C-alpha cells in the first residue's frame, strides 16, 4: 500500500479513533341500563367528576373530549375540539373547574370545565401517556413521558414554560401515574420492569418495587379506605399494596382471570371500597370482591374494554368503554 | 444469661419504655394549658428504639402555643438554672433505660454524657435543638433526667 | 429439646411466613390439610393438597403389608378425599 | 434464505429473565445460585420464549469468523446479541453437518463436551458412544395446559414444530403412554431440537388457552431409549449393516 | 457382642500408595533441619 | 523474553470491576468465585499493606499505589512507608504538642462511638 | 462465599463481621456449621481492619474532626480487646493487648501531665506498631490454616489419615502389638501350620 | 484524578478555559463506573472497554493540547500531570515512533501475553487483511479484550 | 436387628406383591432400585464389580466359552418365561 | 419365590451386595468366598464365579480347599479345557503339595 | 509418562503447532481420574480450541485418538470397529464398557487392550482384516375412513390438486428421502407419513406446485426401487386420515396391502 | 455457631411484637404443633 492510500484507508473508520469501527453496516352490578354514543373511532378514556359525579368526560379517537351529564337528559354538554391525534389520557383536576389533556401529538392541554378554555398548553419532545394533579394544589400537575422522564409542572409559573423539576430513576417509558389521596406523595410505574413512590418535589424515590417475576404494571389506582393502593399487572393479574410507610404488598390480594395483555386495561373501586372491578380484551366486564378477592362475576357488554370507572355515590353502578366506541352504564 | 432473659422475657423491656413513655405523654397531657403547650405528641418510633444503645430519636415530641424561655442543660435536681438563656418553640422527651453494674450506676453521669453526646452530632437525632433526656436504671432501680 | 420444637420456634415460623409473602414459598408438609376441599380456590394449590394425599397414602401402603383392619379404613378414607380433591379440580 | 439477511435480535438485553430462580427455600445461596432450607415447589417453568426459524435466522459474526458451532440461545429464542453473535443463528443444514463431521463424535451441535453415561434422567447432551438420533417428548399434557385435544391433533401439533428443526425420519405418537417419539436424518438436528423444543408449549395462538400458557410446565424433551418394537429392531441391524458394507469401501480403499 | 472384634490383618499401606497426595500442609512437614551433617571421614 | 514494568490503569477501571462483582448470580461469575476463595489465604498480607500505610494525623487523604486482580477479588497496597526518622520524629511531635493543646483548650472532647457504622 | 459454598445459609454475616445464626440450629446443622479458628481469626481480623477504616470514613464524611479520629484510632487499638473478640481463637494475642494496655499507661501518664482526666489522647503510633508486628507472624500461620481449609473445600479431605499414638491410644495399639507378637511366636512354632 | 486537598496547589492560568471539556469527561466516567448488572460476559467486557476508551480520550485531550496545538504552558501541563488528569506513560508512548496512536499500555506489555507477543490490535490492519485472504478468509479480529480496541497501528 | 430386618423384607416383600399385582392389572411398575449412600456407591448387577479374568494358559478354551454362552442366556430366557 | 427375570435381577443383587460387604468388611474368610463363588454358580453366571475365585485366589493362593472347589467347579460345568490351565498353574505355582498333582 | 495420542486429522495440516500442556488439569471421561490436559488449535487464528478428553491408558486401551475418539488407525468409531471386525471373525468381540465409577476407576488402570483394540494396534492384524473384508465386498373404523382416503379415483392431467395421497411406503423409507424425490422432480411441500400406516399425504405450497409434480411420472413416485404409489387427494388431510390409534394404523395398512396386491 | 451463642440473627424489618402475632396465627394450623401428644425419654418407674 502507497501511503496515500493508507491515509484514504483511515478515513473510512467509522470514528475518530483507536475504536473506529472498519464493519460494513452502514354492591354487585347485574345488567346494563343505558348506553351513551362515544367516538365512533373508539374511547380511549374516561372519568366521572371527581366529588360528586353528575358528569361523565370522555375522551377517545377522532383526534376530540366531550362531556356527557348522568341525569335528566343523558346528552352531551359541550365538546372540545383541539385535538390532532387520539386522546391519551384526561384527569379532573381536584377542585371541579378544571381538566387536564393528554394525547400522541405531543401536546397537553389543560382545559376550563365549564367554557372549554385552553388555560394553557404544553408541547413536548416525547408522547406522554398519563397526566396527575395534587389534591392540595389544582395549579400543579406532573407528567409522565415515553423517554422515561417525568416533568413536574405548576401553570402559575411562566419559567421554563413551568417545568419545575424533573425526575430520572427510571430506565424505560412511564406507563401510569398516582398521587396519594394526601398529595404529598406520589406513585408511577414504567416499561421497566418496577414501581417507584416519590416525595413531592424531590429527585429521590422514598421506595423501590422489584422481584424477580415481576411483570410490567400499565395502570394503577388507590382503595378509597386510603391504606392501600393497587396496580393492573401484565401477568393477566392485579395486584394490591400497602400505603403505609413501610409500603410493601400484601399476599393474598391477587386479583385473576381477565385477559389484560396487550391493552392499557383500567382499574376501578366501588365507593363503600368493598368490591373492585377490571376490563378485558374479550369484552367481559370482571368483578371482584376486595375482603378476600373472592370472584363476583362477568359481563358479556357488547372486543377490548379499556376504560372502566365507578361512581363516587351510586352503589353498584360502574360505566365502561373501549374500540366499539358506545359508553356502556350498568 | 438464661437468668436475664428469664427477668426480661415476653419483651419486657420495650414494655417498660412503652409504658413509661406513655405516662409522661398522659401526665403531660393534664398540664396542657398550665405550661402552654399546643400539643403533645407521642412518636412512631423504630421498635428497636427501647434497646438501641447508640443512636435515641424521640419519644415525646411538644408544640408550644407561644415561644418557651428555656435554661441551657441540667439535671432534674439541680435548682439555680435561669430560663433567660435561650428561646424555643418546639421541645421532645427522651426516655432511655439503662442496666447498670457496679462500675456505673450513676445514672445522672449516664443522662449528662448521653444528652451532651447524642444533642451534639454532626447528624441530628432530634426535631429541635433543644429537650430533656430522661433515665431509668432498671438494675438498681433509679431515675434522672 | 429437640428438631420439632427448634423447627416451631417464632424466627422459623415468621421466616416461612415471610418466605410465603416474598416469594410464595410455602412447604404444605408442614400444614394441616383442609378437611373440606371446596374452600380450596385456587388450581395450583389444590393439586399440590392432592399431591399430599398421594403421597400419604403411599406412605399408608407402605405399612398395610388390628393392623389391616384400622389400616385399611384410613387407606379407603383417604381414596374418598383423593376423589374429592380430583372432582373439585375437574369441577 | 437466512443467508439474505443479517439475524435479528430475538431478547433484548433489558428484557432477558433474572438469573436468580423461582423460590423454593427460605434463603438464596449465593455459590450455587439455588435457594437452601428446604426444597418445596417444582422447579420447571414453561419458557417465555420460542424459536421461530424463517423470522429469526440470518447472518451473524460466526458466519465470517468461521465458526462451526450454534446458538444456545439462538434456539432457546432468546439471545440477546442477534448478528454480534459469536455463534451461528440458522437451523443446522447439512453444510454445516458436514463442517461439523469431526468434532460431532465429542461435541454438540451447540460445542458442548458429550458423557460416557446417559443421565439416569436420559436428559442433557448426551453420550459420545451412542449417536443417538432420537427425541423423547413428554410432558404433553402440561405444554398444553391440560387441554383436552385427540391424539392425531396432538400429533399434527408435534408434526408442525419438530419439522421446522430439520430433516425428519419418523415421528410416532403412542396414546396409552401420551408420549412422541421423533427422529432426526442428522444427530445435530436432534441436538438442536431438543434445546429449542425444551420447556416448551405446544399451544397456538388460535387456542382459547394462549393467554395462560406461560403457567404450568412445558415440554419435556429428553433422548430417546432404544425401540423395543420388533420391526425397528431389525430395521435398526439392516441400517446397521448397510452402514458396516458402506465402511469396507473406505477401509479397503485406503488399505 | 460384635461390634467389639480383635485385629486380624492389619491395613496394609500398599493402599494409600494408589492415589496421589492432597496438598495438605501439616506443621510437622515444614522445612525443618534442612543441612545433613556428616562424620570427620 | 524481553521485560517492561508493570502497566498502570485508570482507577475507573478497579472501581468499575468492584462495582460488578457486587450479586454474582450469573452463571459468569463461577471461576471469579473460585478465585474469591482462592485469595482468602493471602487476606492478612493486604490486612498488613493498608494498616501499614494508614494516614498519620498531620495528612488529609492518602494516595497509595495498589496491585489488584481483575475478577476483583482482592486488592492489596503495593508501596512502603518509607520515612526520614528526624522528620517523623518531628511530626510526630508536633502532633503530640497539638493534641495536648487541644485536650486543654476543648471543653467537651466528643469521643467516636464504635462500631461507627 | 466461604459460608454459602459449605451450603450455612442458616448463617448471617453481619457488615461488621460478627456470625449469628439466623435461627435455632438442630444439632446435625451444628455439627455441620463448626466453623474452625482459622474462619474466625480471618473475620475477626477483617473486623479490626473494618474499624479503623470506618473510622477514617467517619473522618472523611466529615461527621467527626482530625483530632477525635486520632483519639478514635488510638482508642481502636488499644480496646481490641472489648471490640474484636479476636482471644477467644488465639490466646497468645493477649501479648499484644497486654502491650497496648502498658503502652497506653506510659503514654497518658507522659500525656496527661497538668491536663488531668478525658479522652483526646490520639498518639497511636506505639499500639498501631504493636499490631503490625502481630500482623507479621500472623501472615504464615493463616496462609497456613486458610490454604489448608480451601484445599479441603476444592480437592476435599485425605483417604488415609494416618492416627498418631497419643496416650489415649497407648493401651489399645499395645494391646494390638502384644497381641500380634503372641500370635507370630504360636503359628511359627506350630507343626501342623 | 487526585482529589483536592491541601496536598495539592492551585490550577496555573488556562485551567479555567479547558475545564469544560475535562468535566464532560469527569460526567462519562461518572457514568462508566456503575454497576449497570450486566447479564453476560461479553457485555461485561464492553463496559470495561468504554472505561479505557474514556482514560485514553482524555489523556489525547491534553496530549494534543500540549504537545501539538501548543496551547498550554508547562506548568499547566505538569499540573495536569501532576494531578492525574492525564497518563503519563501512555503519552510518553505517544511521543515515540510507531506508536504514535497506542490505544493503552496492556496492549505492549509482551511480557504477560501467552506467546510473547503483543496484542493483536497493533498488527497494521493490511497485514491482517493480507494474511486473511492468503487464507481465503475475512478477518476474524474484531475487538480485542484488553481494552476493546479495533486497531492502532500509526498507519490505521 | 433381627427385628430391622425382618420390617426390612416385610417391605421387600409389599413393593414385590404390589408389583405383581399391578402387572396382573396391565401397568408394568419397573422394580426400585436401592438408594445409595453416598456419591461412589455400587450396583452389583451393571459390572462385574472388579473382574479378574483366569490368566489365559496354554489349552484352548474356545468350544466351552461358547457352550457356556448358551448355557446361560438358555437359563436367562427360561427364567423370563417360567420364573 | 421368584416369578420373574427382572425379580431375579433384584435377588440377585441383594445377595451380591451382601456377599461383597463382608468381604470388603474381612476379605480372610475363605468359607465366604466360596460359598460366593457357589452362589454365582447357582446363578449359571460362570464369568462372576471364575472372577470371585480368582479374586479369592489373589487373597490367598496357598490355600488348597479353594483351589480344588476351582477345578471341581470348572469340571462340574463340562469345562475341561478351562480346568486343564487351571490345574497346570495350580501345580505350577504350588508344585510340593500332592493334592493338586493327584487331582 | 507417555506421549499424548492424537490423529493427524486433529492435528490439521499447518506444519508447527502450538499446545498447552497442564498436568492433572482435568477428569478424564471415560475412567473419571485426573490426567495430564493438552489443548491446541490449528492454526493461530482459528476460533474453535481442542482438548484431549480423555487420558493416555484409556486412548491406548482402546486404540483411539484422545480428542475424537475415532480409531487412531482406521479412523472410525468403537462401536463401527468392533462391529466390522465381529464379522470377521466367528466370536464376537465388543468393547465392555463399566458403568459403576470404582469399575471405570479399577478397568482403566488394567493394562489390556479391550475390543477391537488388540486387533486394530499393530498392522499385521488390522492388515489381515481388511485384506478379509474385501472378500466381504466381493461376497376397526377401516370401513369409514377408505372414503376419505382418495382409493376410488385415479392420477390426471385436468384436476388441479394441491394435495396427495401416498400408499405402498415400505418402513424402511425415511420421511426426508420422500421429500427429496419430490424436490428433485419439482428442481427446488408439507409431508405427513405414518409408517404403522404404510401411508401418508403431500400438501403443497401451491397450485401450481401440485400440476408440476403430477406432470412428472393412479401413479408410481421411486424411492430406491420402492414402488410408492400416489393419487390426487382433493378432500384435505390431516393427520388423523390414517386412525387415531396404533391398532387403526396397523388395520389400515392391512386393508391398504391386500389392496395393492389387488392392483399388482 | 457454637451450642452457647448469645445473639440471634433478626431482619432490619423483623418487629418481635408483630411476629409473634403472625407466628400465633401460623401455629393454629401447622402439624406437629397440634399433634396430641409430646414425645420424651424416660426410664420405666417399675418391673412390668
Ligand atoms: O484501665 P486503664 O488502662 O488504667 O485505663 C482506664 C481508662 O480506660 P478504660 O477502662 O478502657 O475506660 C482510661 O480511659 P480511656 O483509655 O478509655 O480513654 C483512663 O484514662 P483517662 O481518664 O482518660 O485519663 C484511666 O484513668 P487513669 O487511672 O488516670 O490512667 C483508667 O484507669 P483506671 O481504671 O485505673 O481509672
Ligand atoms: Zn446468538
Ligand atoms: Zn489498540
Ligand atoms: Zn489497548
Ligand atoms: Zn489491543
Ligand atoms: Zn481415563
Ligand atoms: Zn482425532
Amino acid at each position: 500500500f502507497t501511503k496515500s492510500e493508507l491515509k484514504r484507508r483511515r478515513k473510512t473508520r467509522k470514528g475518530d479513533g483507536p475504536w473506529g469501527s472498519w464493519s460494513s453496516s452502514d354492591y354487585l352490578p347485574k345488567k346494563v341500563i343505558r348506553n351513551y354514543p362515544g367516538h365512533p373511532e373508539g374511547t380511549t378514556a374516561l372519568k366521572f367528576l371527581p366529588k360528586t359525579g353528575h358528569l361523565i368526560l370522555s375522551g377517545g379517537n377522532d383526534h376530540t373530549i366531550k362531556i356527557w351529564d348522568f341525569y335528566h337528559d343523558y346528552e352531551c354538554l359541550r365538546d372540545f375540539q383541539g385535538h390532532n391525534k387520539p386522546i391519551k389520557a384526561l384527569r379532573f383536576t381536584e377542585d371541579c373547574q378544571s381538566f387536564l389533556s393528554s394525547s400522541f401529538d405531543r401536546s397537553v392541554k389543560i382545559w376550563d370545565t365549564e367554557t372549554g378554555k385552553v388555560k394553557t398548553r404544553l408541547h413536548l419532545n416525547s408522547t406522554p401517556a398519563d397526566v396527575e394533579s395534587r389534591p392540595t394544589n389544582p395549579h400543579e400537575f406532573i407528567v409522565g413521558l415515553s423517554n422515561s422522564k417525568i416533568l413536574h409542572y405548576d401553570d402559575r409559573v411562566s419559567e421554563n414554560q413551568g417545568l419545575v423539576q424533573t425526575y430520572d430513576h427510571h430506565l424505560s417509558s412511564i406507563l401510569a401515574l398516582k398521587y396519594f389521596p394526601d398529595g404529598s406523595k406520589f406513585i408511577s410505574s414504567s416499561e421497566d420492569k418496577t414501581v417507584r413512590i416519590w416525595e413531592n418535589q424531590i429527585n429521590v424515590p422514598i421506595k423501590q418495587i422489584s422481584d424477580t417475576a415481576q411483570h410490567s404494571m400499565p395502570f394503577l389506582n388507590v382503595h378509597p379506605s386510603q391504606n392501600y393502593f393497587c396496580a393492573q399487572s401484565m401477568d393477566n393479574r392485579i395486584y394490591s399494596f400497602s400505603l403505609k410507610p413501610k409500603y410493601k404488598r400484601h399476599p393474598k390480594k391477587i386479583f385473576k382471570g381477565h385477559s389484560s395483555a396487550g391493552y392499557g386495561i383500567s382499574l376501578a373501586f366501588s365507593g363503600d371500597g368493598r368490591y373492585i372491578c377490571s376490563g378485558d380484551s374479550k369484552s367481559r366486564l370482571f368483578t371482584w370482591d376486595w375482603n378476600t378477592s373472592r370472584l363476583l362475576n362477568n359481563i358479556k357488554i357488547p372486543k377490548p374494554i379499556t376504560q372502566v370507572d365507578w361512581h363516587p355515590q351510586e352503589t353498584s353502578k360502574v360505566i365502561c368503554s373501549g374500540a366499539a366506541g358506545k359508553i356502556y352504564v350498568c | 444469661k438464661i437468668s436475664l432473659i428469664q427477668i426480661f422475657r415476653a419483651h419486657l423491656w420495650q414494655k417498660i419504655h412503652e409504658s413509661i413513655v406513655f405516662d409522661i405523654c398522659q401526665i403531660l397531657d393534664g398540664e396542657l394549658d398550665v405550661l402552654q403547650i399546643e400539643s403533645v405528641t407521642k412518636e412512631t418510633v423504630h421498635p428497636r428504639k427501647s434497646y438501641k444503645m447508640n443512636s435515641s430519636a424521640a419519644d415525646i415530641t411538644m408544640e408550644s402555643v407561644h415561644e418557651w424561655e428555656v435554661s441551657k442543660p441540667s439535671l432534674l435536681h439541680e435548682t439555680n438554672d435561669s430560663f433567660k438563656g435561650l428561646i424555643t418553640n418546639k421541645m421532645w422527651f427522651d426516655v432511655q433505660l439503662r442496666y447498670g453494674d457496679y462500675d456505673s450506676h450513676d445514672i445522672s453521669r449516664y443522662v449528662r454524657a448521653k444528652f451532651l453526646d447524642y444533642t451534639t452530632d454532626n447528624v441530628s437525632m432530634y426535631p429541635s435543638p433543644t429537650g430533656v433526656m430522661i433515665g431509668i436504671d432498671l438494675a438498681y432501680n433509679m431515675y434522672d433526667a | 429439646s429437640r428438631n420439632v420444637d427448634k423447627a416451631n420456634s417464632v424466627l422459623v415460623r415468621f421466616q416461612e411466613q415471610q418466605a410465603e409473602s416474598a416469594g410464595g414459598y410455602k412447604d404444605y408438609s408442614r400444614y394441616q390439610r383442609p378437611r373440606n376441599v371446596s374452600k380450596v380456590k385456587s388450581i395450583k394449590e389444590a393439586n399440590e393438597w392432592k399431591r399430599q394425599v398421594s403421597k400419604e397414602i403411599k406412605q399408608k401402603s407402605t405399612r398395610i403389608y388390628m393392623q389391616i383392619a384400622e389400616l385399611n379404613d384410613e387407606l379407603n378414607n383417604l381414596f374418598k378425599e383423593w376423589k374429592r380433591w380430583q372432582w373439585h379440580i375437574d369441577h | 434464505s437466512w443467508r439474505d439477511k443479517s439475524a435479528k435480535v430475538q431478547v433484548k438485553e433489558s428484557e432477558l429473565p433474572s438469573s436468580i430462580p423461582a423460590q423454593t427455600g427460605l434463603t438464596f445461596n449465593i455459590w450455587y445460585n439455588k435457594w437452601s432450607q428446604g426444597f418445596a415447589g417444582n422447579t420447571r417453568f414453561v419458557s417465555p420464549f420460542a424459536l421461530q426459524p424463517q423470522l429469526h435466522s440470518g447472518k451473524t459474526r460466526g458466519d465470517n469468523d468461521g465458526q462451526l458451532f450454534f446458538c444456545l440461545f439462538f434456539a432457546k429464542g432468546m439471545c440477546c446479541l442477534g448478528p454480534k453473535c459469536e455463534y451461528l443463528h440458522h437451523i443446522p443444514d447439512e453444510e454445516d453437518i458436514g463442517k461439523l463431521a469431526l468434532r460431532t463424535e465429542v461435541l454438540d451441535c451447540f460445542g458442548r463436551e458429550k458423557f460416557a453415561d446417559y443421565r439416569e434422567d436420559m436428559g442433557g447432551i448426551g453420550s459420545f458412544r451412542k449417536k443417538n438420533k432420537t427425541l423423547y417428548v413428554g410432558g404433553i399434557d402440561g405444554a398444553l395446559n391440560s387441554k383436552h385435544l385427540k391424539p392425531a391433533q396432538i400429533e399434527s401439533r408435534i408434526r408442525f414444530v419438530f419439522s421446522r428443526l430439520g430433516d425428519i425420519d419418523r415421528i410416532r405418537y403412542v396414546e396409552s403412554k401420551n408420549c412422541g417419539f421423533v427422529k432426526f436424518k442428522y444427530q445435530a438436528n436432534a441436538e438442536f431440537a431438543k434445546e429449542a423444543m425444551s420447556n416448551q408449549t405446544l399451544l397456538l395462538p388460535s387456542d382459547k388457552e394462549w393467554d395462560d400458557r406461560r403457567e404450568g410446565t412445558g415440554l419435556l424433551v429428553k433422548w430417546a431409549n432404544e425401540d423395543p418394537d420388533p420391526a425397528a429392531q431389525k430395521r435398526l441391524q439392516e441400517e446397521l449393516k448397510l452402514e458396516s458394507l458402506n465402511m469396507m469401501v473406505h477401509l479397503i480403499n485406503n488399505n | 457382642t460384635t461390634s467389639h472384634r480383635p485385629q486380624l490383618e492389619a491395613r496394609s499401606g500398599a493402599k494409600a500408595a494408589a492415589y496421589t497426595p492432597t496438598g495438605i500442609e501439616h506443621a510437622r512437614l515444614l522445612p525443618g533441619h534442612t543441612t545433613l551433617k556428616y562424620r570427620k571421614f | 523474553n524481553l521485560y517492561t514494568p508493570k502497566a498502570e490503569m485508570p482507577p475507573e477501571h478497579l472501581r468499575k470491576i468492584i462495582n460488578t462483582h457486587s450479586d454474582m448470580a450469573s452463571k459468569m461469575y463461577n471461576t471469579d468465585k473460585k478465585a474469591f476463595l482462592g485469595a482468602l489465604k493471602y487476606l492478612p498480607h493486604a490486612i498488613l499493606k493498608l494498616l501499614e500505610n494508614m494516614p498519620h494525623p498531620w495528612e488529609q487523604a492518602k494516595e497509595v499505589k495498589v496491585l489488584y486482580h481483575t475478577s476483583g477479588a482482592i486488592t492489596f497496597v503495593n508501596e512502603t512507608p518509607r520515612v526520614i526518622e528526624p522528620v517523623y520524629t518531628a511530626q510526630w511531635s508536633a502532633t503530640w504538642i497539638a493534641m495536648r493543646r487541644e485536650k486543654r483548650d476543648r471543653t467537651h472532647f466528643k469521643r467516636m462511638r464504635f462500631p461507627p457504622f | 462465599l466461604l459460608i454459602h459454598r459449605k451450603g450455612l445459609t442458616y448463617l448471617h454475616l453481619d457488615y461488621n463481621f460478627n456470625l449469628k445464626p439466623t435461627k435455632t440450629l438442630t444439632t446435625k446443622e451444628r455439627k455441620k456449621s463448626r466453623l474452625g479458628n482459622s474462619f474466625h481469626l480471618m473475620r475477626e481480623l477483617l473486623k479490626m481492619m473494618k474499624l479503623i477504616v470506618d473510622t477514617h470514613v467517619q473522618f472523611r464524611l466529615g461527621n467527626v474532626d482530625a483530632f477525635q479520629l486520632a483519639d478514635g484510632i488510638h482508642y481502636i487499638l488499644n480496646h481490641i480487646g472489648q471490640l474484636t473478640g479476636i482471644y477467644r481463637y488465639k490466646y497468645k494475642v493477649m501479648h499484644q493487648i497486654r502491650a497496648c494496655k502498658d503502652l497506653k499507661h506510659i503514654i497518658y501518664y507522659k500525656f496527661n501531665k497538668n491536663l488531668g482526666k478525658g479522652p483526646g489522647c490520639g498518639f497511636w503510633q506505639p499500639a498501631w506498631r504493636v499490631w503490625l508486628n502481630f500482623l507479621r507472624g500472623t501472615i504464615p500461620l493463616l496462609e497456613r490454616y486458610i490454604g489448608n481449609l480451601i484445599t479441603r473445600q476444592f480437592e476435599g479431605r485425605s483417604n488415609e489419615i494416618v492416627k498418631t499414638t497419643t496416650k489415649q491410644r497407648l493401651d489399645a495399639y499395645y494391646d494390638l502389638e502384644l497381641r500380634n507378637s503372641v500370635m507370630d511366636d504360636i503359628l511359627e512354632m506350630m507343626p501342623e501350620s | 484524578p487526585r482529589i483536592k486537598t491541601r496536598r495539592s496547589k492551585p490550577a496555573p492560568d488556562g485551567f479555567e478555559k479547558i475545564k469544560p471539556t475535562l468535566t464532560d469527561f469527569e460526567i462519562q466516567l461518572r457514568d462508566a463506573q456503575k454497576d449497570k448488572s450486566s447479564k453476560l460476559a461479553a457485555k461485561s467486557n464492553e463496559q470495561l472497554w468504554e472505561i479505557m476508551q474514556l482514560h485514553h480520550q482524555r489523556s489525547r485531550y491534553i496530549y494534543t493540547l500540549y504537545y501539538k496545538r501548543k496551547a498550554i504552558s508547562k506548568d499547566l501541563y505538569d499540573w495536569l500531570i501532576k494531578e492525574k488528569y492525564a497518563d503519563k506513560l501512555l503519552i510518553a508512548k505517544w511521543r515515540k515512533t510507531g506508536y504514535e496512536k497506542l490505544c493503552c499500555l496492556r496492549c505492549i506489555q509482551k511480557n504477560e501475553t501467552n506467546n510473547g507477543s503483543t496484542c493483536i490490535c497493533r498488527v497494521p490492519r493490511a497485514q491482517l487483511e493480507e494474511e486473511a485472504r492468503k487464507k481465503g478468509t475475512q478477518v476474524s479480529f474484531h475487538q480485542c479484550v484488553h481494552c476493546g480496541c479495533r486497531g492502532c497501528a500509526s498507519t490505521d | 436387628k433381627i427385628r430391622e430386618r425382618m420390617l426390612e423384607e416385610s417391605k421387600r416383600i409389599a413393593e414385590l406383591q404390589k408389583r405383581r399385582e399391578l402387572k396382573q392389572a396391565g401397568i408394568n411398575v419397573a422394580i426400585k432400585k436401592p438408594k445409595k449412600k453416598y456419591g461412589t456407591d455400587i450396583d452389583y448387577n451393571e459390572d462385574i464389580v472388579y473382574e479378574q479374568a483366569p490368566m489365559p494358559g496354554i489349552y484352548d478354551t474356545s468350544t466351552e466359552d461358547r457352550q457356556i454362552k448358551k448355557k446361560f442366556e438358555q437359563f436367562e430366557r427360561k427364567v423370563n418365561r417360567k420364573g | 419365590d421368584i416369578l420373574d427375570l427382572e425379580e431375579l435381577r433384584e435377588y440377585q443383587r441383594r445377595k451380591r451386595t451382601e456377599y461383597e460387604g463382608y468381604l470388603k468388611r474381612n476379605r480372610l474368610d475363605m468359607g465366604q468366598w466360596i460359598r460366593y463363588a457357589q452362589f454365582e454358580i447357582e446363578q449359571h453366571d460362570m464369568r462372576r464365579a471364575r472372577s470371585i475365585f480368582e479374586r479369592a485366589l489373589l487373597v490367598d493362593s496357598s490355600f488348597i480347599p479353594l483351589w480344588i472347589r476351582y477345578i471341581d467347579a470348572e469340571l462340574k460345568v463340562k469345562c475341561i479345557n478351562h480346568a486343564r490351565n487351571l490345574m497346570n498353574r495350580a501345580i505350577s505355582t504350588l508344585p510340593r503339595v500332592d493334592k493338586l498333582w493327584y487331582k | 509418562e507417555p506421549p499424548p495420542n492424537i490423529c493427524e486429522q486433529c492435528l490439521g495440516d499447518e506444519a508447527n503447532i502450538r499446545m498447552t500442556k497442564i498436568p492433572q488439569g482435568s477428569e478424564c471421561k471415560i475412567c473419571t481420574l485426573p490426567f495430564t490436559l493438552y489443548h491446541f488449535k490449528t492454526s493461530k487464528r482459528s476460533n474453535n480450541i481442542i482438548k484431549t478428553l480423555i487420558c493416555v491408558r484409556c486412548a491406548t486401551q482402546r486404540n483411539i485418538c484422545q480428542c475424537c475418539m475415532l480409531d487412531s488407525r482406521w479412523h472410525i468409531p468403537i462401536q463401527l470397529r468392533d462391529h466390522l471386525i465381529s464379522l470377521v471373525n466367528e466370536e464376537n468381540v465388543m468393547t465392555e464398557e463399566a458403568k459403576n465409577d470404582m469399575m471405570k476407576r479399577f478397568l482403566s488402570l488394567k493394562n489390556v487392550k479391550l475390543g477391537g483394540a488388540q486387533i486394530t494396534s499393530d498392522p499385521s492384524e488390522a492388515d489381515n482384516i481388511v485384506d478379509k473384508l474385501k472378500n466381504i465386498l466381493l461376497r376397526v373404523d377401516i370401513s369409514h375412513i377408505l372414503k376419505k382416503l382418495p382409493l376410488n379415483e385415479s392420477f390426471l392431467k385436468n384436476p388441479s390438486t394441491k394435495s396427495f395421497f401416498l400408499y405402498n411406503i415400505d418402513a424402511s423409507i425415511p420421511e426426508w428421502k420422500i421429500t427429496d424425490t419430490v424436490s428433485q422432480l419439482l428442481g427446488i411441500l408439507s409431508l405427513i407419513v405414518n409408517h404403522k400406516a404404510k401411508c401418508g399425504g403431500l400438501r403443497f405450497q401451491s397450485s401450481e406446485l401440485g400440476e408440476r409434480f403430477v406432470s412428472k411420472i393412479r401413479g408410481v413416485l421411486l424411492i430406491d426401487r420402492f414402488r410408492i404409489f400416489i393419487i390426487p387427494w382433493s378432500s384435505g388431510f390431516s393427520a388423523a386420515s390414517f386412525g387415531t390409534n396404533t391398532a387403526e394404523n396397523i388395520k389400515l395398512s392391512l386393508s391398504l396391502n391386500k389392496l395393492i396386491q389387488l392392483e399388482l | 455457631s457454637e451450642r452457647k451463642a448469645i445473639n440471634k440473627y433478626y431482619p432490619p424489618d423483623y418487629n418481635p411484637l408483630e411476629a409473634e402475632k403472625l407466628s400465633r396465627k401460623m401455629a393454629k394450623k401447622l402439624k406437629t404443633m397440634n399433634k396430641s401428644h409430646a414425645s420424651i425419654r424416660l426410664m420405666t418407674p417399675f418391673s412390668m
